[PDB]
């Protein structure tokens, strides 16, 4: 089950793929609306993978232990500079989450992309599957892949004041090592902004 | 369309009764539910 | 039915797997537009009341179901019991406008006033959650004012819902949540 | 002269759920375009079918763990949308706003143990009128399915709608001591080095699951 | 018998803006002819488009004067129909009776100096989210236009509608410290013997300027 | 877009000049007939009230917009709260006629009287300004009288406007005129 | 024509509901606005 994903001049290959989950839609909604008066443009150079460590999954983590990553996050590449050069932006996300141990580990992680996530309560975690998601079950796979479009009450956003998407990873069944499994599993994310459009060029700092 | 059951046309124009939608240029979950796998993944005996 | 559980592709087994027969189902009562299209009571403030669907109590049928949508759209109807004349003002209006009668004003007529109002927000759609707890002030359907408002009911018309969110039942302390059911 | 009419007693009061619309007051407003926004749902049951959610077991967890002891019962609960085991599901959240239902409820079981852990499970439906089975042998005579672990980690089983009446109540009456709709019984036939491994279970609406008669009862 | 009818509660009160007409009482009156009287207007925005009116600058004047000093800022104000600079325009007079708008606002600049006075100007639009530019060099990175004086004394520039939402508010909230819609920045690149000469500026509605949601807020 | 500014020929630049795109606009709310077609309150006199649109307060939506027309035409509607019977008399009538019931008289009926009245002036059109401050006495829509009039509202029907005049917003002391906007 | 939204014909004749106009023998501002110059007065480079 080999899958190779390409975003710009960056590729990621997995031999333990369970496929890709498309959330809420297969294609983006109209990118040119009346709120940008035809002044918007696409920035292909930003549509590439950037990386970040999420957390270390250990045996002491119990059901419900979760990690949240609001998007967009700090970006030190071209995508990041866009947020300092333009007032309005929009983009979707191509998300790949990895948790590598071996096939002798047990336990299970749920990774989901949740819109407008202003903290979630304990009982609500039982229904996290309502959101675009995929599981990471060591006996089967080490990679989760989710792809979602831009969402929001506005056609374009101001990322300095609003984060439409939150990546969440939750432990559903605790990690087991059983003598031959990996002692712990570090969870990493490989993310790429998709269809990035910007509008309203800012002045410089000079 | 929702919980409405009158057989006569509304006395007022649509332009007054409701806001009017505009276009640019159960949808998703209905398609998702309809696409559900509903069989057996293996071989069936008797 | 066995399958790859890590996938997330929906799987719907049927009773046919063991010789049963799937029946016919009628789901009109779980249709979004239909179920939200009914009045729900809200506790009002004496005079100025900003029309905001989030005022609906979270445990009510309308309140709970509305909150299972992150984004929604709807026109509105209100039924109000009030003294004096009732004045409505659209989204974005200065509070001071609530005292001017040229803005839609309904003269008192017992026992209450029922009004159909259009969606009036600057956004293409509104939300029940916003990651910016607290919602932007532009998320409203205008405001009303009267000498005294005693009852306020909201009714969502032509409702549309996007991106489902958790819907929680009561958590029982016992094996089952038992309630006294209507009986002769 | 003019048209004579009879203003009828017993008609005209405001009914919170009436099928008519109010008179308008502010016309001609055009909305911002919103065609083809992602993630739309038009019927609550479509998401109940497509998105299974977690059951809750002793200890506030969505799984049951394999055990090594003569007792092979993994879980046994009342087939009721008001059951504690179903209390955190989307299905139960929706059901509380309707008084009746009929149709299939699907249960999903996902094995989470390591590759060198194997097990064989059994799910059975015990109808009302007799105490539920305590052993797999006794439960064999009920409608049931057995399956083992392997490449595919998930198994789905349809709990059938079986009753005297065409609809059953979603709520459970306080004068109702023994469950009216029966029990779902999850057993462990045996296992091979699967001690402590978790089997997570979810529930979703089946093709003919139906909810009717909306009701606002608090909750 | 006669037609039975239900006099419905919640309907029938006088609404100051209702879509129906009153019953008549005095018929058959014919008016003096008035066809083709000059100067008719049928939509307030047609005159807002066709008749630009003056902006107001420090000192109660419709112009800004060229200066000779390192500071090249001629004018900088909040892009708001509630701005002091726009307070005497027809556009602002109309906007106060609506809560929302979208579309283009045109600015007109007319040089008034003598034939032997020359200058080069720059107009820029700085979007919200960052402090407005203090120099022409910094403002160069914004949407902008530069022009010089000559035979044609006037230059017109369209301030674009750029926002997250499809509509913006005409009024400015008291809890709104930093302008929500940005700033218009008028700079002087340089000049040739134009000290003390006036550049008058006007504003008019653009082709897609739109006002919606009438409101009577006093004013 | 450069042009001869002394000319007065309207010039309308567009965002296309720098690569933008002009959008669609819907201007129904700024249509003259539509915007003036709503009730506006006026403070009445106890008994005799001459119907005169210039009584509308200049700062109100209807009052301000009417004053931006130098000449106008319109039929009229009035809503009146009054004790006793209400009598209307046409333009040019002797004041004494206000007491004779054969002239359009509405018998009291709670809570108020709404009436549609025709334009009745001898002029082809009326004006909001007349250089002859003070307007000719023939500029009116007749007069009404009742034992006591408590409320009087005017509504212009089929309005026509000619020759626009200044329309002023409030002059701010600060950089912007700030107002408390309706918010939840 | 203005702020009216009934789909049914008025019960009363037009001759009673309103005054009647007579003939002898947004017009001007609409034409003025439509005639506006909307281009560039000079030569355009790229």
């Amino acid at each position: 089950r080999i899958l190779t994903t390409r975003n710009g001049h960056t590729t990621s290959t997995t031999q333990s793929s369970v496929g890709v989950t498309y959330g809420y839609a297969t294609t983006e909604d109209f990118v040119s609306g009346p709120n940008t008066s035809g002044l918007e443009t696409r920035v292909v150079q930003a549509e590439r993978f950037f990386k970040t460590h999420l957390f270390d999954w250990v045996t002491s983590d119990s059901f419900g232990r979760c990690h949240l990553l609001e998007l967009p996050t700090d970006h030190k590449g071209v995508y990041g500079s866009l947020t300092d050069s333009y007032a309005y932006m929009r983009n979707g996300w191509d998300v790949e989450v990895t948790a590598v141990g071996n096939q002798f580990n047990g336990g299970c992680l749920l990774v989901a992309m949740v819109p407008e996530l202003c903290s979630i309560n304990k009982r609500e975690l039982y229904q996290l599957t309502l959101f675009p998601h995929q599981f990471i079950n060591p006996r089967t796979n080490m990679t989760a892949h989710i792809t979602v479009p831009f969402v929001g009450v506005n056609r374009y956003d101001q990322y300095k004041v609003h984060k439409p998407w939150t990546l969440v990873v939750m432990v559903v069944a605790p990690l087991t090592v059983n003598t031959e499994g990996a002692p712990q599993i570090k969870v990493y994310a490989n993310i790429a902004p998709t269809n990035v459009h910007v509008a309203g060029e800012f002045p410089s700092k000079e | 369309s929702g919980n409405t059951g009158s057989i006569i046309n509304n006395y007022y124009m649509q332009q007054y009764q409701n806001s009017m939608d505009t276009q640019l240029g159960d949808d998703w979950f209905s398609k998702l539910a309809s696409s559900a796998f509903s069989g057996l993944f293996g071989a069936l005996l008797a | 039915t066995t399958s790859a559980g890590e996938s997330a592709d929906p799987v719907t087994a049927t009773v046919e797997n063991y010789g049963g027969e799937t029946q016919v189902q009628r789901r009109q009562h779980t249709d979004v537009s239909f179920i939200l299209d009914r009045f729900v009571k809200v506790t009002p403030k004496d005079q100025i009341n900003v029309l905001d669907l989030m005022q609906t109590p979270a445990h009510t049928l309308v309140g709970a179901l509305l909150r299972t949508a992150t984004y929604y759209f709807a026109d509105l109807e209100v039924a109000v019991k009030h003294e004096g004349n009732l004045t409505w003002v659209p989204n974005g209006a200065p509070e001071t406008a609530l005292d001017n009668t040229t803005n839609p004003t309904a003269y008192h007529k017992a026992p209450l006033t029922r009004l159909a109002l259009p969606y009036t927000a600057p956004h293409r759609v509104l939300a029940t959650a916003y990651n910016g707890r607290t919602l932007p002030t532009s998320f409203n359907y205008g405001a009303i004012k009267a000498t005294r408002v005693t009852e306020l009911l909201y009714r969502m018309k032509r409702a549309e819902t996007y991106c489902p969110r958790p819907l929680l039942a009561i958590h029982p302390s016992e094996a089952r949540h038992k309630q006294k059911i209507v009986a002769p | 002269g003019i048209f004579p009419v009879a203003c009828s007693d017993g008609y005209g009061g405001l009914v919170t759920t009436d099928p008519k619309t109010a008179d308008p007051a502010y016309g001609k407003v055009f909305n911002p375009p919103r065609n083809m926004l992602p993630g739309r749902f038009t019927n609550f049951l479509d998401v109940a079918e497509a998105c299974p959610t977690f059951l809750r077991f002793e200890g506030d967890v969505p799984y049951v763990t394999t055990k090594t002891d003569s007792d092979r019962i993994l879980a046994q609960f009342d087939l009721s949308l008001a059951a504690k085991h179903m209390s955190n599901t989307f299905l139960a959240g929706l059901a509380q706003y309707y008084t009746q239902y009929s149709g299939t409820i699907n249960l999903h079981f996902m094995f989470t143990g390591p590759t060198d852990a194997k097990a064989r499970y059994m799910i059975a439906y015990a109808p009302p009128g007799m105490e539920p089975p305590k052993t797999p042998e006794a439960a064999a005579h009920c409608i049931h399915a057995e399956w083992d672990t392997g490449l595919n980690s998930k198994f789905t089983f349809s709990i059938p709608y079986l009753s005297a009446a065409d609809y059953a109540y979603t709520a459970s009456d306080t004068a109702e001591t023994t469950n009216v709709q029966g029990w779902v019984c999850l057993f462990q036939i045996t296992h091979g080095k699967a001690d402590g491994d978790a089997l997570v279970v979810l529930a979703s609406a089946g093709k003919d699951f139906e909810l009717r008669l909306p009701v606002d009862a608090r909750t």
